């Protein structure tokens, strides 16, 4: 089993589990693999980087809980890897461009 | 009492999703792409080993519980139960 | 209407409404209680 067969899995790995705490020793473990190996293999297959793609999938979760549920800004950070939205809006101007609470006005 | 009492004792009175592949079974994301990676590319294979190690394996994690379960709780399928005929000729992975 | 519908709804649920997020932190910490409970069977009138 090829290196590019793992990752392909690890892309489904956590289209399911980015509303979980998913962090760097849960998918090190359930992977057979150790804490840093699985950073070094990842560049060579998808020319990004994996500790901010996990982030990636959790700022675009958080703009389709914004355009669909009602919730605030200041605890939906709680459950992503934030104590709270002071650093968790900061980035959004990176990520998407927007204010996280501009994104909900403009249709 | 009971002299009394005994004086009176003569007057008181086939499955067509078990034969699928894992990957297109309709569930969520992960709980099918995590099967076929330890020899169970079918569903009659995952309901006759044992769960003490199968959910312990580096692939599986603690969410996947409830839907290997939603499906051994409605059929009446067991834990490690045997099975008459599952596996037909055809087998294959991806 | 209730103070246990209160705990169901949860601290991501009530900002949004317009015209608190610690002052309720402090009213519950004072009398033994907690924010964000489950509940069952609730309410049963």
């Amino acid at each position: 089993m090829s290196h590019q067969k793992i990752i392909q899995d690890l892309i489904a790995w956590i289209d399911e589990h980015i509303d979980q705490p998913l962090n760097i020793d849960v998918v090190a473990k359930k992977s057979g693999y150790s804490k840093w190996y699985l950073q070094r293999m990842f560049r060579t297959v998808t020319h990004q980087t994996l500790g901010d793609y996990i982030r990636q999938r959790r700022l675009l979760l958080a703009a389709v809980e914004l355009r669909t549920t009602e919730r605030p800004i200041f605890d939906i950070a709680m459950d992503l890897g934030y104590v709270s939205q002071q650093t968790f809006s900061r980035v959004f101007r990176r990520q998407f461009d927007r204010t996280p609470s501009d994104y909900r006005h403009r249709l | 009492a009971t002299i009394l009492a005994e004086q009176l004792e003569a007057f008181v009175d086939f499955d067509p999703i078990l034969l699928r592949p894992v990957d297109d079974l309709e569930l969520t994301v992960r709980s099918a792409n995590c099967l076929k990676a330890e020899a169970i590319h079918y569903i009659g294979d995952l309901v006759q080993r044992t769960e003490v190690e199968l959910l312990k394996t580096p692939n599986l994690g603690k969410k996947s519980l409830t839907e290997i379960k939603d499906v051994l709780a409605s059929r009446g399928l067991s834990l490690g139960m045997r099975l008459e005929n599952w596996p037909p000729a055809s087998i294959a992975d991806e």
